[PDB]
């Protein structure tokens, strides 16, 4: 809903101005709008993000890693980024509190981080 | 990754028959298995064309179609054969298996109600055996009769990694309502129009959702609440649609809130205002939700097929559906008290019985734990 | 406050946030309530532009002491306002919401 | 928020029928209930164009009329019908109110001279019970007659939330002096007049009194004296309407002294002058006020429907109505000593007692306490 949003308008823009140099600036705004919507130049939530990228990485190799229980040091691993993630988390909820009304709303459909 | 679908007993035969009809419809895929004239990746559900059918009186009905080239009543009755020809069925899946490229999961459709019931039990156990490694859906169907539903509960609570469910009394009334019938062979038109559209997602290239695991995995979030209901608004803006799909007079079933919700629009609707209905949706707080739970509504685009203006349709995870259940249970309760050990029964009265709860647990501010 | 309509649903909405201390509020979230506000009155039914330009702005307690719009204007219509207006208008919007607070309350009390 | 109206009775059904004809042609509705191509906020009354309309012989008039596409005689018999139907009708208003964005109040229009009037009581009632924060707005119609009166006004003292009077020998009298008519159908469309344009304010907005409330929280003083009476103007400067409504021979009402005054002024009238008015008209003293606590009079502007000239409108609070009380307590001691236990009578007779008792305490200088 960032994509078939400004791609939509994109096209949009295309079929209505019978000018060539429209379109030098209408793809050129669509493209800049990708980088700023998609949250890639907003550098502090894409070096918070990041952190859950890679986070993932390490959770979803500790399940497949093995097929027992967590104990062979895994819950002391496991406990380690709860208290990272969870920080993480509600880290990231103050940051957005322009662009961001579109996302946040989603992930605060229940009122969940609200309780955080 | 392909998906294989299985047809089991008179119900099941007959509407992936139909299944098949609105789906061979759907792209063009003439009558006799060739593509006509006349972008969508077919890949799942068809081979190089074919379909990954396997079924199991009425296959005469089918071989007399034009689509002839498209390829007892208890429990114990179903489930004793089902074990004599074991290996002779088994082939079939095995040279299906190795013959796709990625298997990924089983379609299975089926109605609860006889051989069927029986006969999907036996499967099920089985397939969990062989593959464990397997996606097992089903499109079960609900209507002596209660004691051969219960027992296929008992193996539909544990085995198959999701579900479906699609009640004929429910679906029975909306054909008087705004068919006015009153037919199997028009209340199963319904059926195809909700099974075909029940994965749009999958044969049209999108973004995301492009796997059976793709869809479900956002719905059930522990596997004991592994039981969905549907919702199908066209019987015309995206708000239009969200408010007709929660109204209680759409959906096929006959305190508690929902668990997750799926939303799929098969129209060609501007997809700006979309993030702009559930505002004012999540506003009007027309829906209930857990307290425990971070969860959201989903909602996904597709497209209409050209060959063939705008649906939608609604996936659901409702705690109400316990309610059904225990209909089920309180009649049994009434026959165990009107009439080789007869425990297996009441094992499964058991089993049942903790799913109840569950749901039931589900509804607290303190579920978990 | 000329529309009325609007600021009705705008009181209704901000109550349960408002009554929070200052601390824990931030402005990425009002944002949300204020488009749906729009939306729900008949302010929908107007020029995209100058809806275009109608945000939020926190003011530096408790919620009702530091909400107030902006209605920023930047550009040659910026030559009429020039920063003065803009800076007599809010001045003046407190004293209207103040009154606007006041009355909501006593047609709740009765 | 929006308001529900109810209409009860043959009286009931065709003021409220004619109010709804007037409140589509004020806006731009077809009969069809169809948005014509041809600002004013009518969210409030129509539901997207449907009315929120629940209607209770005279039906099949309407059905029959081009407005189709738009959706005994004692007071005991009224009032056991309507508790043999209760969950009936409730069904029909407990999806309105749930369908409703956020509901607001309950407008009641009904004659209280008889099934219609039985049911009314038992409804206002009932409301009370269910929904504790909603307003009930009540336009009755004053006239075994005398009984039925009195009891309905037994429930209309302490369930209704608000009241405005409208009696016939008032409408009667004025249809037999600037009509000329010597019928039903033509006093009602001074009903439908005032009827809309009481809520004038609430569908054109403005600065002030943008909710039900808004216009009530100002005049009613406390929960027991809840009743008010109307002043049509026509039946242009504003010094001159002001001076054409609180005249006593353009009241719809057959010592004393006013609580408060609303004036509702629709024209087009210049809007600066309006505090000159009210500047003037406090010197010649026009209106006697209480002396307990403080009291003013209140004028609000509007704007006519363009697709349809002064106009106004005075709702006051006269305490000049307990006389209205008096003949029908009167007219009722004469039949009670003319002819299971008669003793709803004794109760209901008790209670209007305190209403007329508070209204000539009203007037006093220690009316606190
Ligand atoms: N909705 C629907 N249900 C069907 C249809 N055909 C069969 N059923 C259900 O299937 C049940 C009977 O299955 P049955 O004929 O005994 O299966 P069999 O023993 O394998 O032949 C009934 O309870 C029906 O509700 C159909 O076309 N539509
Ligand atoms: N103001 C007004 N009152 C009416 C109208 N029609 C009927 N009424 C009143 O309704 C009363 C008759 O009630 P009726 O219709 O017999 O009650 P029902 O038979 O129970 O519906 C009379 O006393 C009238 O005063 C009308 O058009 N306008």
């Amino acid at each position: 809903d960032v994509l078939e949003s400004q791609f939509s308008q994109l096209l949009h823009q295309i079929n209505s101005t019978r000018d060539f140099e429209s379109i030098r600036l209408a793809h050129d705004h669509f493209l800049s709008n990708l980088l700023a919507q998609s949250f890639i130049l907003l550098k502090p939530v894409f070096h918070c993000l990041n952190e859950i990228l890679d986070l993932c990485h390490s959770f979803c190799s500790l399940v497949s890693q093995n097929l027992g229980p967590l104990d062979e040091r895994g819950a002391a691993q496991l406990s380690i980024l709860v208290k990272g993630f969870s920080r993480q988390s509600s880290l990231l909820f103050k940051i957005l509190s322009n662009s961001d009304l579109a996302q946040l709303l989603l992930r605060l459909d229940y009122n969940k981080y609200y309780t955080q | 990754r392909e998906i294989i679908t299985l047809q089991l007993g008179q119900c099941g035969n007959q509407i992936g028959f139909e299944f098949w009809k609105q789906l061979c419809a759907e792209h063009g895929i003439s009558p006799e298995g060739i593509v006509e004239e006349f972008t969508d990746r077919k890949d799942v559900f068809f081979y190089q064309y074919i379909p990954r059918a396997v079924l199991l009186r009425v296959i005469h009905s089918i071989l007399n179609s034009p689509y002839a080239k498209l390829y007892g009543n208890n429990w114990a009755s179903g489930f004793s054969q089902g074990e004599k020809i074991h290996e002779d069925i088994f082939d079939i899946i095995d040279r299906e298996a190795d013959g796709s490229d990625s298997l990924e999961g089983f379609v299975l459709c089926h109605s609860i109600a006889g051989t069927g019931s029986g006969l999907g039990s036996y499967l099920l156990e089985r397939l969990n055996d062989r593959y464990p490694k397997k996606l097992v859906q089903t499109y079960s169907v609900f209507p002596v009769q209660p004691y051969n539903s219960l027992l296929t509960l008992k193996r539909l609570t544990q085995n198959a990694d999701c579900l479906v469910v699609l009640d004929n009394t429910a679906l029975n009334r909306i054909a008087t309502d705004r068919l006015h019938i009153q037919s199997f062979s028009q209340i199963n038109q319904l059926v195809s129009t909700i099974m075909s559209a029940s994965t749009t997602t999958l044969r049209y290239p999108g973004y995301m959702n492009n796997d059976l695991i793709g869809l479900i995995a956002s719905l059930i979030p522990t596997p004991r609440l592994h039981f969905l209901m549907t919702g199908y608004t066209p019987l015309t803006t995206v708000l239009d649609v969200m408010r007709r799909l929660l109204q209680p007079k759409n959906v096929m079933v006959s305190n508690h809130c929902y668990i997750a919700i799926l939303n799929i629009i098969q129209g060609e609707v501007d997809p700006t205002q979309v993030h702009k209905s559930l505002q004012r949706i999540r506003e009007r707080k027309l829906a209930n939700f857990i307290p425990w739970g971070p969860a959201s509504i989903q909602v996904a685009l597709s497209r209409k097929s050209p060959y063939l203006r705008v649906s939608g349709l609604m996936m659901a995870n409702h705690t109400s559906i316990s309610s059904l259940f225990e209909r089920t249970c309180r009649q049994y309760d009434k026959l165990r008290k009107r009439e080789d050990n007869f425990d297996e029964m009441d094992t499964s009265r058991e089993i049942v019985q903790q799913l109840i709860d569950e749901y039931h647990a589900a509804t607290r501010p303190d579920y978990i734990s | 406050l000329g529309q009325g309509d609007f600021i009705r649903h705008l009181m209704d909405l901000l109550k349960p946030e408002l009554v929070r201390p200052a601390t824990t509020l931030y402005q990425h979230n009002l944002t949300g309530i204020l488009e749906t506000a729009v939306r729900a009155t008949n302010a929908q039914f107007d020029s995209p532009e100058i809806l275009r330009r109608l945000d939020v702005r926190l003011l530096e307690d408790t919620g009702w002491d530091v909400f107030s719009l902006d209605y920023h204007v930047d550009g040659p219509i910026a030559t009429v306002f020039t920063r003065e207006c803009m800076s007599h208008y809010l001045r003046v919007f407190n004293f209207l919401w103040r009154a606007k607070r006041m009355e909501y309350i006593l047609t709740d009390i009765r």
